[PDB]
DNA sequence: CGAACCTGGTCTTGACTCCATTGCCGGATTTGTATTAGACTGGCAGGGTTGCCCCGAAGCGGGCG
DNA sequence: CGCCCGCTTCGGGGCAACCCTGCGTCTAATACAAATCCGGCAATGGAGTCAAGACCAGGTTCG
C-alpha cells in the first residue's frame, strides 16, 4: 500500500509537533498566539489576518508586523537546527 | 451487541440472519453496477463504491468537495451527499441489494443433507425442480371447497367425459360410414378383392385411429381429474403441461406456484410446532428406516422452533454487499487495475436484478420473466458459495471466480490443511552454524541482522544519547551505519532474549529463547546442545529468528522460554541437552581404560617402589603434560576434591564423608577425575566408561535431583569436555580401516552351495517358484548373520568405526556390516526381497546390478519418507483438535479412583524382575492408595510422586501393584486436575495450574511419528485414533468357557460355548487368512477362553471390546496398543499423554432411550452433561434416559465440541457453520482456539485470572527504605 | 521487485477534535412506507424536500411543500410506437374488423 | 458480539 | 536633578495592489437514447478422480400357519 | 412340519468436493438531446501590503 503510514513517519510528525510547541512557545505570548492562530496549528484552520487582528483587536498592519517579525525571528540556525532535520 | 469491539466479548452468537436485519445493516440499496468512472476515477453514485453509502474516500472530504476539514464532521453535504468522516468507514459499513423475487441461500439447498430439504420435507432433487424454475408445486389448496364442491365437480367431470364420448362417436360413425360407402364402392363395381379388402383395412386402421384417439384423450382426462383430486400442498406437477390444462379449471381452489417465492409461501404456510409434534409421534411409535428420517428431519424441525429463529429467513430477500475496502479496486503503479473478484459476482446480481425488475414492470412473458428469475438465483447462488451447483462461475484463464464461501480465512474443506499465520514483524530467518563456544542459553546472531531487527529500540538508545537530534536523524544514521551505532546496539541486545523457531515446529521445544550475543558474519551461530531439540542439523537448514517486545512478552520468553530452562522432553522426561555425536565420543575416549598403556598402577615391590600412585589429581595433570602418564591408565589418584562412591563413602567416613576437603584414595584413570571434575561437587564418583546410556543415566540423576541452573552448567561443561576430547581421540577413516573380514570368501561359498542346491532343487520340479524364493531368502539371511558375526568379532576394540559405534554415538552394527561384509538383501520396489542379492560391501565396490538393485531400496525409502513426515503432521493436527481443551483447572480434584499400573509383575522363581515399560506407565505419577508390605507398614502413602526412590521402594518391598491417579479418572469436569496428571515430565515438579497439557500431549504423540517407519505402523496409530474397525479384524469372546470351534469350506467356524450358559455366539463368516490367537499355546477346539480373549490374530476393535467389557478395559487397550507400536520404533512416550488423549475420545454417551427428558434417541451428549440431566429429571418425576457409552474417534468428537468458532475450524468450515446458525449456537469463548484467532489472551499458561490479576507492591518494609 | 497499488484516496491526519464542531441541524424525512430516517445536515444549508435515504426508496422531507411531484411524463407507449406510424381511422377500422370477427364467430 |  | 535628543518599538490611517472567486455566457465534448425493413428461428465445457454416505437386495430368523 | 415377512447387513450407486485430460470481433454507424465542462471577462471584494505617522515612553548626552 503506498497510501500507508511509514509508521516511523507518523511518529516523526507527533515529535515534530511537540518540538515545534517548543520552539514557539520559546517566544512571547502574542508572537505565538497570532502564529498559532494564523497557521491553524491549533484549530486547524488559518485564520485570517484580519481576524486575527480582531482577535487582538488590532489593523491588518499590526497584524503583518507581529507575523513578519516574529517570521525573521524564527529563521535563525539558532531556533533552526533543531527543526531542520524534519524536513 | 457490542459493535465497536473493544476487549469485552463474553460470547460470539451466531444466527441465520433474516432480511429485516440485513435491510437494517445496510447505508444505503445499492442499484447501479457502476465500478468508477473511467476516467475521473471515482467511484460512481450508486455504485459498489459509492461513496454516499459506503463513505468518503478522503479523509473528511465529501464528494462535491464541499467539506474538507475536521470542524465539518458528522454532517453530510446536501448536495454531494456523503458523510464527512475517516476514510476507513469505507472498511465497515455495507450495502444491501432488493431483489425483485425472494431467493433461496445456496448454503440452506444444496448442503447435504438440504436444510430447506428437511425443514419442508421434500427430495432435494425434487427441490431443485422447485426453486430453479424447472417444476411447479402445488403452494396451497382450499380443502373444505374442493370437499363440499366435489360433487358438482366430478359431475362436470363427468359431462366432459361424456362430450368426449360423443365426439368418440361421432368420429366412429363418421369412419364407419366412410368405410360402409368404401365396400359400397368396392363390390359395386369387380377388381382385385383383395384392393377392396385394402379399403376395408385402412377404413379399419383410420377408426382404430378414432378409438386410439379417443383413449388418449380418455387418458389425459383422467391423469388430470386424478391430480385434482389427489391435489395436495408440496407436489410436484412435472411437465407443466398436466398444470397448464389444470389451473384454468379450479384455479380459484388453490394456489401453484414455481420457485423461490414458492417456498416462501410453503414455509409461510408453516407450523413449525405440529410438525415437530408429528415427528415426535412417528420416533415415539414407527420403527424401521422411518424412525432414522424422522430423527433426521426432528434435528433441524426442533432447531427452528427452540430457537427463537423462524425459518423464513432461509429464503434470501435482500443481498447484502460487503463493504467496498474488503474487496477492493487498486491500481498497480502504470494504470492496471487489480479488482477483488467479487465485483464481478455483484455486478452479475445486480444486473440481473436490474433486468428483471424492467422486464417485470415493461410486462413479459412468463418464459422469458421464468428464466430471468432462474438466472438471478444462480446469480446469487455464485455469489455466497461459488460453483457449488453447476459449473463455477468462470473469468479468463478459466479459473472459477473466488466467491464470499471461499475468503473465508481458515475454512477448512473436507481435509483438514494447514493454517499458515499470519506472517509477523519483528522477524527474520538465516542460515545456522555450530556455535560450540557459547554458553548454553546464548545464539549467535548476524549483526547486521540484530542491527535491523532492534532498530526502534536502537534508534531510542541513540536519541538519549546526544548522537542524534531527533529520531529522524538516527533513522538515516542506522540506514548508513555510522560508526558509534553498534556500540549503543549492544547496550540495546544486553538482557534482551530473541526467540528461534526451526521449521518444521514439531514439539514444545521448536521455540526456544536465547540471550543474543552479537557474532561477525551472516549466519545465526547456535548452540550445539539445542539441535537435537530443533532436530537441526546443519546441512543448510535455517531458522527464524522472532523478538518479543512487551515486557510480559520479555518475561516469557525469559521465564518460561529460555533454554537453559528446557532440558527434559516434555514427551518422555529424557533430557536433550545431553551430550551427543561429537562430544559422545569425546567423553568416551576421555573415560575408557586402557589396560597396559603408559604408567600404570604397576605395583611389584622388592625390586622398586609402586610407581602407580599420584599424590594427586595436580600431580597427575603435570605428569601427563609430561610424557609419563596418559590420560587413560589405570592410576590410583589420592583426591580431595570429589565425594567418593557409596561404598567408599560408607567404609572410609560412614556418615557422610563431607567431602570438601577430605582424602581418599581411589584407582581409576586420571581422565575419569577430569570427568568427574566436570559433574558438580556434591555429586558421587563414577568410576566407569561414560557410554552414552550411562550420560543419559547421570544427567536424569543430576535434572531430578539438582536445581536446572546447575544441570545446564554442568551439560555445557560436559560439551566442553567432550569436543576437546574428541579431537585428542583419532577417530578418522581411512579405507585402511574399513577392514573386511578375512574369511568372507569361504562364507560367501558355503551359503552358495546351499543356495545353488535349493535352485538346481528348483530345476527339479521339486520346490515351486515362491518355495525356491523363500528357501533362498532364508539362506541369504543366514549368510549375512555370519557374516556380520565374523566382522565383528574382527576388528579391533579401539577401530574408529567400531568406536563411534560401540560408544553410542551413532549408527548402529548394520551400517558398519554394509561398509565392510555384505549389503545382505536389497528390497523389491513392491516390498519383497530381492533373490539374487547383494554380496559387496561398499569398501569393495559394487557392481552394475548391484548398485542398480540397490537403487530401489534408496528410493523407495525416499518417497515413503516423503508421504510419512507429510502424514504424521496430518495426525497431529487431529489430535491438536480433539485435545486443544485439556488444560489443567484445580490443584486436586479429591477423587479416589486411578488405574492400576503393572509395576514390575512377579517372577515364577520367586523374584521381582522390573517390567520392562515402568519408566512410561509408572514413572512421574501420584499414588491414589497407600503401599503397604507384607500386608503390614505402609511404605508409600497417598499422593506422591513415583520417581526413582519409591519405585525402587516398592520393587524393595515386593509389591507389584499401585493404583495411581490419572486423567482417565480426574474427576474435575472442566478438564483435568493436576495430581491426578501427575508430574509435568518437563520440569520434573508437579504440573502448574495453567498448562495447555492437551496441546502438548497431542505434540509429544504427533512429534516421533515421522521415525514411525512401520497393520504394523503409522497407519495403524491413525486407525486406531479414528477407532475405525480394523483389517484384520478379531472377533472378541462375550463370555468364558471351552470354544465351540469349526473349520468349515475354505474358511473357519467359531462358536462361543458359555459357561452359564446361553444363546452360543456364533462366528461364523471368518476368513482363512486369519489365525487363531497363540496364548496362555495355540487356540484349538475345546479351549477354555476368558470374557473378552482376542480370538483370531489381528485387532480386536475398540467399539466391541467397549460394548463388551466397560470403559476401563477399552482405555487399558488403547493405550497399550498405541505403545506397543511406539514401542516397537524405539520410541518413548510416557503414557499420560495417550491418556489425555483417550480421555477425550470417552466423553459422550448414547441415548438409547430418551425417556421424556430432552433426547434424541441415538444422539450423543456429554457424559457430565447427560448426569445433570438425570441429577435435575429425578425430581419432577423420573424417566431416566437409558445412556451407553460411546468410544467415538478422534474426528467427530472434535467436530462436536461446544465451540462453533472453534468446531468450524477444523471439517467442512460451510457445513458445520451453516448448522451453528440454524440452532443459533452462541459460543462462551473458553477454548483456545478462539481467544487466539479473536486477539483475546488465551485462557492457559499465564492467561488465566489466577496469574493474569495479579497485584505487585513493594513489601512495607522497603518501601519504608526507600 | 516490488509493484505498490493505492486507492484512489488521500488520507488527511489531523486530530480527532470531538469539541470544536461545525453545528449542525436534523431533518427527519420520511419515505413511502411510513419509514423515518434522520440526516445531520450542516446548519447553513437549504434542507433538500426529496432525499435518497438509507432505505434505498425515494424520502420526503417531513414537511409539506410538494414544489413538484412528478412534472414529467412516460417515455414513450407502445401506443405511441403504434400511432407514429398508423393513422386512427386504420386503427378504428382494425378495431371494428375484429368486432365484426368475434360477433360472427361466436352468435353468428 | 454479545458483551454481557 | 533637569533639558534635549535617540530609539524600543506599538499601533493606526490611509493608501494602494493583486488574487480568487462568483457568475455569465458561449461553444465543445461527453453521455444517453432511438433507429436502422430481403431473409435469417434452439451451444456447448467437460471431464476425470475420490471418498464418503443413502437406498435396495437378501439372509434370515422370528411370527405364522 | 413348510412358509411369510419385515430386520438387518452389505453393495452398489450416487453424489458432493476437487482438480486440468480445462484455459476469436462479429453490421455499422446517423441524428438529437441533454448534460457536463472549459474558456474568457465583469463583478468584484477580500486579502495582502507601503509609507507615513502618531503613541509615545524608556535610554543616553550636556547642564
Ligand atoms: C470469526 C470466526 C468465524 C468462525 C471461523 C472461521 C470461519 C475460520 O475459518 C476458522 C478460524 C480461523 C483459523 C480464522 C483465521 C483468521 C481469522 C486469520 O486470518 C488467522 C489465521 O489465518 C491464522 C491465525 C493463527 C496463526 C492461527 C493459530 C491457531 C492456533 N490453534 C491452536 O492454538 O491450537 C489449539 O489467526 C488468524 O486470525
Ligand atoms: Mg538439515
Ligand atoms: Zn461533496
Ligand atoms: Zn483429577
Amino acid at each position: 500500500d503506498s497510501e500507508a503510514v511509514v509508521a516511523v513517519d507518523a511518529v516523526s510528525f507527533t515529535l515534530l509537533q511537540d518540538q515545534l510547541q517548543s520552539v514557539l512557545d520559546t517566544l512571547s505570548e502574542r508572537e505565538a498566539g497570532v502564529v498559532r492562530l494564523r497557521f491553524g496549528l491549533t484549530d486547524g484552520q488559518p485564520r485570517t489576518l484580519d481576524e486575527i487582528g480582531q482577535v487582538y483587536g488590532v489593523t491588518r498592519e499590526r497584524i503583518r508586523q507581529i507575523e513578519s517579525k516574529t517570521m525573521s525571528k524564527l529563521r535563525h540556525p539558532s531556533r533552526s537546527q533543531v527543526l531542520r532535520d524534519y524536513l | 451487541g457490542a459493535m465497536l469491539d473493544v476487549n469485552f466479548f463474553d460470547e460470539l452468537r451466531i444466527g441465520l440472519a433474516t432480511a429485516e436485519d440485513i435491510r437494517q445493516w445496510s447505508y444505503g440499496e445499492v442499484k447501479k453496477p457502476e465500478t468508477i468512472n473511467y476516467r475521473t476515477l471515482k467511484p460512481e453514485k450508486d455504485g459498489l463504491f459509492c461513496e454516499k453509502i459506503f463513505g468518503p474516500t478522503r479523509d473528511w472530504e465529501c464528494y462535491c468537495g464541499k467539506y474538507k476539514r475536521v470542524r465539518f464532521k458528522g454532517i453530510i453535504c446536501e448536495r454531494c451527499g456523503v458523510e464527512v468522516t475517516r476514510a476507513k468507514v469505507r472498511r465497515e459499513r455495507m450495502g444491501h441489494i432488493e431483489l425483485a423475487a425472494p431467493v433461496t441461500h445456496i448454503w440452506y439447498f444444496k448442503g447435504v443433507p438440504s436444510r430447506l430439504g428437511y425443514l419442508l420435507d421434500l427430495a432435494p432433487k425434487d427441490l431443485e425442480k422447485i426453486i430453479y424454475f424447472a417444476a411447479y408445486v402445488i403452494t396451497s389448496v382450499d380443502e373444505e371447497m374442493r370437499h363440499n364442491e366435489l360433487s358438482t365437480l366430478e359431475a362436470e367431470m363427468a359431462v366432459e367425459r361424456k362430450a368426449v364420448e360423443d365426439q368418440r362417436d361421432g368420429e366412429l360413425e363418421a369412419r364407419a360410414q366412410k368405410l360402409e360407402a368404401d365396400l359400397a364402392e368396392l363390390e359395386a363395381e369387380g377388381a382385385k378383392a383383395d384392393a377392396r379388402r385394402k379399403v376395408r383395412d385402412g377404413g379399419e386402421r383410420e377408426m382404430r385411429q378414432i378409438r386410439d384417439r379417443a383413449q388418449r384423450e380418455l387418458d389425459r382426462l383422467e391423469d388430470i381429474w386424478s391430480t385434482f383430486t389427489k391435489l395436495a400442498p408440496k407436489q410436484l406437477i412435472v411437465d407443466e403441461n398436466l398444470y397448464r390444462e389444470l389451473v384454468d379449471r379450479y384455479g380459484e381452489y388453490f394456489t401453484g406456484a414455481m420457485g423461490a417465492e414458492s417456498i416462501q409461501k410453503l414455509i409461510e404456510n408453516f407450523d413449525i410446532d405440529a410438525e415437530a409434534e408429528s415427528l415426535r409421534d412417528v420416533i415415539r411409535n414407527g420403527k424401521g428406516q422411518k424412525k432414522l428420517r424422522a430423527l433426521k428431519r426432528l434435528k433441524v424441525v426442533a432447531a427452528f422452533q427452540q430457537s427463537g429463529n423462524s425459518p423464513m429467513g432461509m429464503v434470501l430477500d435482500a443481498v447484502p454487499v460487503i463493504p467496498p475496502e474488503l474487496r477492493p479496486m487498486v491500481q498497480l503503479d502504470g494504470g492496471r487495475f487489480a479488482t477483488s473478484d467479487l465485483n464481478d459476482l455483484y455486478r452479475r446480481v445486480i444486473n440481473r436484478n436490474n433486468r428483471l425488475k424492467r422486464l417485470i414492470d415493461l410486462g413479459a412473458p412468463e418464459i422469458i420473466v421464468n428464466n430471468e428469475k432462474r438466472m438471478l438465483q444462480e446469480s446469487v447462488d455464485a455469489l455466497f458459495d461459488n460453483g457449488r451447483r453447476g459449473r463455477p462461475v468462470t473469468g479468463p484463464g478459466n479459473r472459477p471466480l473466488k466467491s464470499l464461501s471461499d475468503l473465508l480465512k481458515g475454512k477448512q474443506g473436507r481435509f483438514r490443511q494447514n493454517l499458515l499465520g499470519k506472517r509477523v514483524d519483528y522477524s527474520g530467518r538465516s542460515v545456522i552454524v555450530v556455535g560450540p563456544q557459547l554458553k548454553l542459553h546464548q545464539c549467535g546472531l548476524p549483526k547486521l541482522m540484530a542491527l535491523e531487527l532492534f532498530k526502534p529500540f536502537v534508534m531510542k538508545r541513540l536519541v538519549d544519547l546526544n548522537h542524534a537530534q531527533n529520531i529522524k536523524s538516527a533513522k538515516r544514521m542506522v540506514e548508513r551505519q555510522r560508526p558509534q551505532v553498534w556500540d549503543v546496539l549492544e547496550e540495546v541486545i544486553a538482557e534482551h532474549p530473541v526467540l528461534l523457531n526451526r521449521a518444521p515446529t514439531l514439539h514444545r521445544l521448536g521455540i526456544q529463547a536465547f540471550e543474543p550475543m552479537l557474532v561477525e558474519g551472516k549466519a545465526i551461530q547456535l548452540h550445539p546442545l539445542v539441535c537435537e531439540a530443533f532436530n537441526a542439523d546443519f546441512d543448510g537448514d535455517q531458522m527464524a529468528v522472532h523478538l518479543p517486545l512487551s515486557a510480559e512478552a520479555q518475561a516469557e520468553a525469559r521465564i518460561l522460554m529460555l533454554s537453559s530452562n528446557n532440558i527434559l522432553s516434555p514427551a518422555s522426561g529424557r533430557p536433550l541437552a545431553m551430550p551427543r555425536l561429537d562430544m559422545v565420543t569425546g567423553l568416551y575416549y576421555l573415560t575408557t581404560e586402557v589396560p597396559g598403556d603408559t604408567g600404570e598402577y604397576q605395583p611389584a615391590s622388592g625390586d622398586h617402589p609402586e610407581t602407580g600412585v599420584y599424590s594427586s589429581p595436580a600431580e597427575a595433570i603435570m605428569a601427563a603434560d609430561r610424557g609419563v602418564l596418559s590420560v587413560r591408565a589405570k592410576i590410583k589418584v589420592r583426591l580431595t576434591q570429589l565425594r567418593p562412591p557409596v561404598e567408599i563413602e560408607a567404609e572410609l567416613f560412614g556418615h557422610s564423608g563431607w567431602q570438601p576437603g577430605d582424602a581418599w584414595m581411589a584407582e581409576t584413570t586420571l581422565g575419569r577425575v577430569m570427568f568427574n571434575e566436570l559433574l558438580p561437587l556434591g555429586y558421587p564418583f563414577v568410576n566407569k566408561q561414560m557410554h552414552k546410556k550411562v550420560q543419559a543415566a547421570i544427567i536424569n540423576d543430576l535434572a531430578e535431583r539438582y536445581p536446572m541452573i546447575v544441570v545446564a552448567q554442568t551439560v555445557d561443561k560436559l560439551k566442553d569436555a567432550g569436543f576437546y576430547w574428541a579431537t585428542r581421540s583419532g577417530v578418522t577413516v581411512s579405507m585402511a580401516d574399513v577392514l573386511v573380514p578375512p574369511r568372507k570368501k569361504e562364507i560367501l561359498d558355503h551359503y552358495e552351495e546351499r543356495a545353488d542346491k535349493v535352485e538346481k532343487q528348483f530345476q527339479r520340479g521339486a520346490l515351486n517358484h515362491d518355495e525356491r524364493n523363500e528357501a533362498l531368502v532364508e539362506i541369504w539371511k543366514e549368510a549375512t548373520d555370519e557374516v556380520g558375526q565374523a566382522l565383528r568379532e574382527h576388528y579391533p576394540d579401539d577401530n574408529p568405526i567400531i568406536t563411534i559405534v560401540d560408544s553410542g554415538a551413532t549408527g548402529n552394527f548394520t551400517q558398519t556390516r554394509t561398509l565392510a561384509g555384505m549389503k545382505g538383501l536389497v528390497t523389491n520396489p513392491k516390498g519383497e526381497f530381492i533373490p539374487r542379492p547383494v554380496k559387496s560391501s561398499f569398501r569393495e565396490g559394487l557392481t552394475v546390478l548391484e548398485y542398480f538393485i540397490n537403487t530401489h531400496g534408496a528410493r523407495k525409502g525416499l518417497a515413503d519418507t516423503a508421504l510419512r513426515t507429510a502424514d504424521s503432521g496430518y495426525l497431529t493436527r487431529r489430535l491438536v483438535d480433539v485435545s486443544q481443551d485439556v488444560i489443567v483447572r484445580e490443584h486436586d480434584c479429591q477423587t479416589e479412583r486411578g488405574i492400576v499400573v503393572e509395576l514390575a509383575e512377579r517372577a515364577p522363581d520367586g523374584t521381582l524382575i522390573r517390567d520392562p515399560y515402568i519408566e512410561t506407565s509408572a514413572y512421574a505419577r501420584t499414588l491414589g492408595t497407600d503401599a503397604v508390605d507384607e500386608a503390614g507398614n505402609v511404605i508409600v502413602e497417598r499422593g506422591q510422586d513415583l520417581g526413582d526412590p519409591e519405585i525402587d521402594a516398592l520393587l524393595a518391598a515386593g509389591i507389584t501393584q499401585v493404583k495411581v491417579r490419572s486423567v482417565l479418572t480426574c474427576a474435575t469436569s472442566t478438564g483435568v486436575c493436576a495430581t491426578c496428571y501427575g508430574r509435568s515430565m518437563a520440569t520434573g515438579k508437579l504440573v502448574d495450574i495453567g498448562e495447555a497439557v492437551g496441546i502438548v500431549a497431542a505434540q509429544s504423540i504427533g512429534e516421533p511419528g515421522t521415525q514411525l517407519t512401520m497393520t504394523g505402523g503409522l497407519p495403524r496409530v491413525q486407525e486406531l485414533f479414528e477407532a475405525r474397525v480394523p483389517r484384520g479384524k478379531a472377533p472378541i469372546a462375550d463370555v468364558t468357557g471351552r470354544v465351540r470351534l469349526e473349520d468349515g469350506e475354505r474358511f473357519y467356524k467359531i462358536t462361543i460355548v458359555p459357561d452359564d450358559g446361553g444363546e452360543e455366539v456364533v462366528y461364523d463368516k471368518i476368513s482363512k487368512r486369519q489365525r487363531l490367537r497363540v496364548f496362555k499355546r495355540v487356540l484349538s477346539d475345546g479351549d477354555h477362553v476368558e470374557v473378552g480373549q482376542q480370538l483370531m490374530e489381528g485387532s480386536a476393535d475398540p467399539h466391541e471390546v467397549l460394548r463388551v467389557q466397560g470403559p476401563r478395559e477399552v482405555q487399558i487397550h488403547l493405550v497399550r496398543e498405541v505403545q506397543e507400536v511406539y514401542r516397537a520404533q524405539g520410541v518413548s512416550i510416557h503414557d499420560k499423554h495417550i491418556e489425555v488423549i483417550v480421555r477425550q475420545m470417552l466423553r459422550r454417551v448414547t441415548i438409547i432411550d430418551s425417556g421424556s427428558t430432552e433426547f434424541l434417541p441415538g444422539s450423543l451428549i456429554d457424559r457430565a452433561e447427560f448426569e445433570a440431566e438425570n441429577r435435575r429429571v429425578v425430581a419432577e418425576g423420573g424417566e431416566p434416559a437409558a445412556g451407553r457409552p460411546v468410544l467415538m474417534g478422534i474426528t467427530k468428537a472434535s467436530l462436536a465440541t461446544d465451540s462453533w468458532l472453534s468446531a468450524a475450524s477444523f471439517q467442512e468450515t460451510t457445513r458445520v457453520l451453516t448448522d451453528a446458525a440454524i440452532n443459533c449456537r452462541s459460543d462462551k469463548l473458553n477454548g483456545l482456539k478462539e481467544n487466539v484467532i479473536i486477539g483475546k489472551l488465551i485462557p492457559a499458561g499465564t492467561g488465566i485470572n489466577r496469574y493474569r490479576n495479579i497485584a505487585v507492591q513493594p513489601t512495607e518494609e522497603a518501601r519504608a527504605a526507600a | 521487485r516490488v509493484l505498490r497499488g493505492s486507492r484512489l484516496g488521500a488520507v488527511s491526519y489531523e486530530t480527532d477534535r470531538n469539541h470544536d464542531l461545525a453545528p449542525r441541524q436534523i431533518a427527519r424525512y420520511r419515505t413511502d412506507n411510513g419509514e423515518e430516517f434522520e440526516v445531520p445536515f450542516a446548519d447553513d444549508a437549504e434542507i433538500p424536500g426529496t432525499w435518497l435515504c438509507r432505505n434505498g426508496m425515494e424520502g420526503t422531507l417531513i414537511e409539506g411543500d410538494l414544489p413538484e411531484p412528478k412534472k414529467v411524463k412516460p417515455p414513450r407507449t407502445h401506443w405511441d410506437m403504434l400511432l407514429e406510424r398508423r393513422s386512427i381511422e386504420e386503427l378504428e377500422e382494425l378495431l371494428k374488423e375484429r368486432l365484426e370477427l368475434i360477433r360472427s364467430r361466436r352468435r353468428g | 458480539v454479545l458483551s454481557s
